């Protein structure tokens, strides 16, 4: 556990030592675009910004990354938000309550998986629109997505149309499974029948398959 | 209406539409809305099986498909190469398709609008009214573009508006940022349809103390709050970083025909749309002339991580997204990717793009006049720097003497310069113009009035050097020619590679010829090497050496030897020496060198020897013609260039002349790349063994030979490496030469074209009138059919440190 | 994609990822392919190189026992293995060989019974073949879904040789000694030699092997040939103790690099005899063991499979031998002969005139085409007139010199074959 102090709203920053090497660089990196940032109301309070940053990532083998958070309710950890009335955590949930067999959910809760971890594009957005910060944080983006690209071997995306230069923004070739968003890619429904690929293609880097019922709470 | 096309662009929204910007002679612009489509090939059974109802078909006509799948054979019972002939369809599809048999899925969709319709993209065309549906005011809507391109007009110069802006934003570490550092100034060059060249520098007043804004209003400055306020006859005006950006945008949204920056799309761009976003959470608006559809500037990146050889990589260019007509032109890619250099520096390129003879007037200690007449210099070097001395402040003399211009003046077939540069004795002096050398951080911390005027005078002079390397490269006409040759769009005559250059004349040529090449086997590359410069006979020579060229040699073999994929009867292969003396004995009867020909290329697999590929040279392939035509067309026009007068007519045929060189010197390589249509394994072996064939007879008849009373004995025999001619063989020729000239010719290096051969002759003249003697005797005698070379210059000193690596003094013709 | 390939990984890659027992040389470019473009399969990334993979089917037996020990109590079925060349099929795969990828295709009867076996029960993984004496003889059974013994007499009702299977029942901690190995032996006595007892628990994977060693030096004498006409026989090794020494080929005989008529010890058995097989130490040139193996055989016998037949009696009987054809002693009645044969003309006109000579003689796929391609001809008509080497760097071995010394058969059948198809095919 390590603590760090800026000279903006968010101060203290939450973080593991995994994502240590390139933390520094963040600040600096959020040190000139702070100032045009928290002069606009945003979905997390600037302590939640950095909240997915101290879960482990040896365990994990497997990310997943969405689009973007919607534009209210920040809670810092993606799809995660327990109401069963918003389709983020209802779809993150029925991706792979059907397909492992179980019914009756209400949330999986992907923090205590110890084999995947949620991940979105951008960090936050403005409460009134998306994707309104996303120049702030357009190379934090790169350095976050290099970091947990080098400590997984296998990283899932979600949404074709806002990762499809993923291969471009990425530097080294590692594997990186392309899906589509669950809710809509393009005005298009997916079911997300791709997690056994996601579990076969681990089980061939002489890895144990994710169990995606670990977590399943009911 | 006569209309003359500046460039042509497409829409990116969901009802994907084409676009045509183009300006009558009064210099009204003219925008034209075609259908955007997606086009494929079918034959008659394919056409004739389609259930939907196809949007629109139109008869191809009859044309010929060959495999071009290479078949190994062990002996000479070679099946024939599949080939058929059929009748064809072209059917476009607004929306995308998944067909099969649908062949010819590699050209471009832009080539085949251009080529199906009869269009050519830089080309003056005269359209009919009746055909033609107004949408609104300067914007047109047709549904027939074959029909309204039905007439051609000769080609008329008009004043094209341009945009030259540079921007100098500020910095304190090696790169400025948008959200630490502000915009300071903003110059532009700006040439409206009426021809007036207006220069004016935006600068930000917020950066300057109240007293110093008075004293700069006071001194011509204008000062302005609100864009209404705005002059655009004064060189120098000052308003906020607001109202700047403001003005940017208003600028930027103009149908300007060129908007030309060096760099601009890395940084001068990116940077001005950022900042605006940041400040005032305003988007550059750009809109298409239909007024249907909106975008912001988005700058994207092609990234092109290949080049097939033994280099390294090359780099990525950027773009930006629009539907307003305009050319975001970069000079920096194109010189780039269009020119060697030590250094890919905006310094180097003005040093070594304006460069002047000049005499010294007077020394006073330091101070130097460097007068320009034609006098002291060639010709035509004189009103062109007289137009860069105009705008620009710092000489470069010598090699590093950097010296600020104190006076300025001109006069008729020169310039008047003063320096202040240490006196020296020689007279003349070669000047180039260098960038401006400044410490912008010390000289920034200080920052006020005349600092802010001399950045202003800096930032105006980089504006203009974007026009002067405009005018100087004949960027306009020469992306007319390679809009009209290429059969590409203006933006995209650069922007795209060498395989998207071919496949416009390719496919030109292959609709000529009726001819489909398919590929069905996965293709297979293996290392085909390619060189023949070996270890020099001897290091130091103290006389003088001859250099003789081809003429486009790879284009001149592949058209005699007929080396196409199409033509190639088969590829006989060995392991053992005696099926191969077999097949040898088997060849010799059953393909006659007087017809056909067999070339000895490189085993393709480790457990052979020795592969012959046979070529049938009684059909004309689709390679040969290209290059002939490419050969034949840049001729034709550099003959009628020799008789030209009016300087844009020179610039218009030198331009034309050197794309078709350029696409003529294109074949040789693409044939080494797969994914290209012009993919042959081994026709590019078979080329690489001739041009290897010829660098052989040419070193053999020019080592060993001598010259003794006019007689010249070659060492080896006029004897034809590939087969049997009908001419004389006597190596013994009489040539019209002193009686007293003694000498001996011994080659000592030879490249992939070129041979070098030494001569013990030491004076110059001598050594010229040898080598243009030697080179009539080649032409006449030695070679045969449609070969030819040339004589470059002498080399006098020639010493080799190792391969591809010697010293010499070269001496002109 | 779930279409095909990386969840199913056509059940190719994925099992020749980690087992290599299945690593036969037909699946090297398939899986080579696969891997190298792993990032145009479908989607993805991925670069690796497989290449020069061998089949490792021993990852199928655990260890081998050379001193008695005690096994545990169950149900065990017994059979004999034998000594030979071993080969591995499975469901119409190409016969390849262990550790040198040989391609002898086995008889057409006996593939027949085996793809009819396997269809019968799609449990049996692979079949063991041993060629022993040029001969066909079932090795072993490995399968799941039914006994081993069903698949034996199965094969069997075909027309094959078996090898003879026995049940025991044990309910106790019995001793494995001598006497256990003797009486099963015994129990599977035949005049084919066998070089172990092999007992199966439940069809297990894994699997024991246990034998031992009986060696003794007194003597050693010439190599035997066999040629007796019929192309099929083994270079046997005569001892001076009154037994033989089993030779499954002559690569085995090369390999063993041991001299002649020396104090020679080989692996002796209880009453067979095994090749020894060197893997010590010493000094040997390879040159003088070619010259006095090649001297004893024969100076125009040569070394390749199991044949190398003879060349100066030629003629046209040779012709006739290798397409298993009636004798025939001119060429109007031999080419006549081949046209009468539907089967045989097929199968004449898909060889080329060199290699159907080059078989008919058995010149190997090594160093005859070596030695041609060094050598300059000249030809009249497609036919051999003259001949002539220039190094002598390929002369070295015997075998090469030999191979020169019969040249001119070789030119006079290479001369003959090409008569009889320009005679055939005009």
């Amino acid at each position: 556990m390590n603590s760090v102090t800026i000279s903006h709203a968010p101060y203290t920053i939450t973080y593991h030592d995994d994502w240590e090497p390139v933390m520094s660089q963040l600040v600096e990196f959020y040190n000139e675009v702070a100032s045009w940032l928290l002069r606009d109301e945003t979905s997390p309070i600037p302590d939640k910004f950095f909240i997915q940053l101290k879960q482990p990532l040896r365990n994990k083998r497997v990310c997943v990354c969405g689009i973007d958070p919607y534009p209210k309710d920040g809670t810092g950890v993606p799809f995660e938000s327990p109401n069963f009335t918003k389709k983020s955590i209802k779809e993150i949930a029925s991706s792979i309550s059907r397909l492992t067999g179980v019914i009756d959910y209400k949330g999986y809760n992907l923090n205590i998986i110890d084999g995947v971890i949620p991940w979105n594009y951008y960090l936050s957005c403005k409460l009134g629109e998306t994707k309104s910060h996303a120049i702030y944080w357009d190379k934090i983006s790169k350095l976050l997505l290099q970091h947990i690209t080098k400590h997984v071997s296998v990283l899932y995306c979600l949404g074709k149309t806002d990762f499809s230069n993923i291969r471009a923004k990425l530097e080294s070739p590692v594997t990186t499974i392309v899906g589509y968003h669950p809710a809509a890619r393009d005005h298009q429904f997916e079911k997300d029948r791709s997690f056994e690929i996601i579990n076969v293609l681990l089980e061939l880097d002489n890895k144990t398959p994710i169990n995606w019922a670990q977590g399943f709470i009911y | 209406m006569d209309v003359r096309c500046i460039n042509w662009f497409e829409s990116h929204g969901e009802n994907r539409f084409l676009y045509l910007k183009s300006r009558c002679r009064n210099g009204e612009t003219v925008f034209i809305r075609f259908p955007h489509y997606f086009y494929y090939v079918v034959t008659d059974e394919i056409y004739q099986s389609l259930s939907p109802p196809p949007f629109n078909a139109r008869p191809m006509g009859k044309m010929r498909t060959i495999d071009i799948d290479e078949t190994i054979s062990y002996n000479l019972d070679i099946k024939d190469r599949k080939c058929s002939v059929a009748d064809m369809w072209l059917i476009e599809e607004p929306k995308k398709r998944s067909i099969q048999n649908a062949t010819m899925d590699e050209f471009f969709n832009i080539s085949w609008f251009y080529i199906s319709n009869g269009i050519s993209p830089d080309g003056c065309y005269s359209l009919d009214e009746q055909y033609l549906t107004k949408i609104n005011n300067g914007c047109y809507h047709c549904d027939d573009p074959r029909n309204c391109f039905a007439k051609e007009i000769p080609r008329f110069d008009i004043p094209r508006s341009y945009l030259f802006l540079d921007i100098e934003c500020h910095f304190d570490k090696k790169f400025p940022s948008v959200f630490i550092n502000p915009i300071s100034h903003t110059s532009y060059c700006y040439i409206d349809l009426s021809g007036k060249r207006l220069l004016f520098t935006l600068i930000n007043e917020e950066m300057l103390t109240e007293q110093e804004i008075q004293e700069a209003v006071d001194r011509g400055c204008l000062r302005i709050q609100s864009l209404m306020e705005m002059d655009y006859e004064r060189e120098l005006v000052l308003c906020s970083e607001i109202v700047l950006l403001r003005i940017a945008k208003q600028l930027l949204e103009l149908t300007f025909d060129y908007v030309v920056t060096f760099n601009g799309h890395n940084f001068d761009l990116r940077y001005i749309t950022n900042r605006l976003e940041l400040l005032t959470g305003e988007k550059i608006i750009f809109r298409s002339p239909d007024k249907k559809e909106a975008v912001h500037l988005c700058i994207y990146e092609r990234n092109q991580s290949s080049h097939k050889g033994v280099c390294g990589m090359a780099n990525t260019t950027f773009h930006v997204n629009n539907n307003n007509g305009t050319i975001f032109f970069d000079l920096y890619s194109f010189i780039q990717k269009s020119e060697k250099l030590d250094s890919y520096k905006l310094d180097s390129i003005s040093k070594n793009a304006f460069s002047c003879m000049g005499k010294v007037l007077n020394r006073g200690v330091r101070e130097m006049t460097f007068i320009g007449d034609d006098t002291t210099d060639a010709k035509g070097k004189a009103d062109t720097f007289a137009k860069v001395l105009t705008t620009g402040n710092y000489v470069t003399v010598d090699e590093d003497i950097i010296c600020k211009v104190i006076r300025k003046d001109i006069l008729e077939n020169g310039f008047k310069v003063v320096l202040s540069c240490p006196t020296l004795p020689n007279d003349i002096y070669k000047l180039s113009f260098g960038k401006d050398d400044i410490d912008l951080a010390q000289m920034y911390k200080d920052y006020n009035l005349n600092i802010a005027l001399d950045m202003a005078r800096y930032c105006i002079h980089d504006a203009c050097l974007c026009q002067y390397l405009w005018e100087y490269y004949g960027v306009e006409t020469k992306t007319d020619a390679g809009a009209a040759t290429y059969v590409l769009p203006q933006s995209m005559v650069f922007e795209y590679r060498a395989s998207t250059i071919i496949k416009g004349p390719l496919l030109k040529l292959l609709l000529e010829t009726k001819t489909i090449l398919v590929r069905s086997e996965t293709k297979q590359k293996f290392p085909y090497e390619g060189g023949k410069v070996f270890a020099p006979k001897q290091k130091m020579f103290s006389n003088n050496v001859l250099i003789f060229d081809y003429n486009s040699l790879y284009p001149n073999v592949c058209i005699f030897g007929n080396l196409s994929p199409e033509t190639l009867v088969g590829v006989v292969v060995s392991t053992n020496r005696l099926e191969e003396e077999i097949n040898n004995q088997l060849l010799l009867q059953k393909y006659p060198p007087p017809r056909y020909i067999t070339v000895h290329c490189e085993p393709r697999l480790p457990n052979l020897i020795s592969e012959i590929a046979i070529f049938d040279r009684s059909i004309e392939g689709t390679i040969p013609r290209l290059l002939r035509t490419f050969l034949a067309e840049r001729a034709r026009y550099k003959k009628m260039l020799k008789q030209a007068t009016s300087s844009t007519e020179k610039a218009i045929y030198d331009s034309m002349q050197y794309t078709y060189k350029i696409v003529a010197n294109s074949v040789y390589g693409l044939m080494g790349f797969r994914n290209s249509a012009l993919y042959s394994y081994a026709s590019a072996k078979s080329c690489t063994s001739i041009g290897r064939r010829m660098i052989l007879y040419l070193e053999s008849v020019l080592n060993g030979a001598e010259l003794s009373n006019g007689m010249l004995r070659f060492a080896n025999t006029l004897s034809n490496p590939f087969y049997m001619d009908d001419r004389d063989i006597n190596p013994i020729v009489k040539t019209s030469l002193p009686i007293d000239y003694r000498f001996r010719f011994r080659s000592v290096y030879g490249d992939t074209d070129s041979v070098f051969t030494e001569i013990d002759s030491q004076d110059v003249d001598k050594s010229i009138e040898i080598a243009k003697e030697l080179e009539r005797l080649i032409n006449s005698r030695v070679l045969f059919n449609n070969f030819k070379i040339e004589f470059e210059a002498v080399y006098k000193n020639l010493i080799m440190q190792s391969k591809k690596k010697y010293t010499t003094m070269k001496y002109s013709a | 994609m779930t279409s095909s390939a990386d969840l199913t990984n056509l059940k190719e890659l994925l099992s020749l990822y980690k087992s290599l027992r299945f690593s036969d040389s037909v699946a090297i470019e398939k899986y080579n392919s696969l891997v190298e473009w792993g990032t145009s399969t479908y989607w993805k990334i991925g670069v690796q190189k497989v290449t020069n993979v061998e089949t490792s089917i021993s990852d199928y037996y655990d260890e081998v026992k050379n001193k008695p020990f005690n096994i545990d109590p169950g149900y065990y079925i017994f059979l004999p293995v034998y000594f030979g060349s071993v080969f591995i099929y499975s469901k119409g795969k190409n016969m390849v060989e262990l550790g040198s990828g040989n391609s002898f295709q086995i008889p057409d009867e006996i593939r027949s019974a085996c793809n009819k076996v396997l269809d019968s029960d799609n449990g049996i993984d692979f079949l063991r073949f041993v060629l022993l004496n040029n001969r066909w003889i079932m090795e072993d059974a490995i399968s799941k879904y039914q006994s081993p013994v069903n698949i034996f007499k199965l094969a069997s009702e075909y027309g094959l040789n078996i090898p003879n299977y026995l049940e025991i029942e044990i309910e106790e901690d019995t001793l494995f000694d001598d006497e256990l190995y003797s009486i099963m032996e015994r129990s599977f006595d035949d005049t084919f030699p066998k070089i172990s007892i092999s007992y199966i628990k439940l069809g297990e994977l894994k699997r024991q092997v246990v034998d031992f060693f009986k060696f003794s030096f007194m003597y050693i004498e010439s190599i035997k040939v066999d040629r007796i006409g019929d192309n099929i026989f083994i270079p046997s090794v005569i001892t001076k103790s009154g037994k033989k020494i089993l030779v499954k080929d002559v690569d085995h005989l090369i390999r063993s690099k041991v001299r002649e008529h020396t104090f020679v010890k080989v692996k002796k058995k209880n009453t067979f005899s095994i090749l020894y097989d060197y893997d010590g130490n010493g000094t040997e040139t390879r040159g003088e063991v070619i010259k006095r193996i090649i001297d004893t055989i024969g100076r125009d016998y040569y070394v390749n499979g199991k044949y190398f037949s003879k060349v100066g009696i030629a003629g046209l009987k040779q012709l006739t031998n290798k397409l298993d054809i009636n004798e025939c002693a001119t060429v109007d009645e031999l080419v006549d002969e081949i046209n009468k044969s539907g089967t045989v003309k097929r199968k004449i006109k898909n060889q080329s005139v060199f290699d159907l000579s080059r078989e008919c003689l058995g010149y190997p796929e090594a160093d005859f085409i070596t030695l041609v391609n060094n050598m300059r001809f000249k030809i009249e008509n497609c036919k051999v007139v003259n001949f002539n080497i220039e190094n002598t760097n390929c002369l070295n071995n015997p075998s090469i010199e030999t191979i020169y010394g019969n040249f001119n058969q070789f030119v006079s059948i290479f001369n003959t074959v090409t008569d009889v198809k320009k005679r055939l095919f005009e």
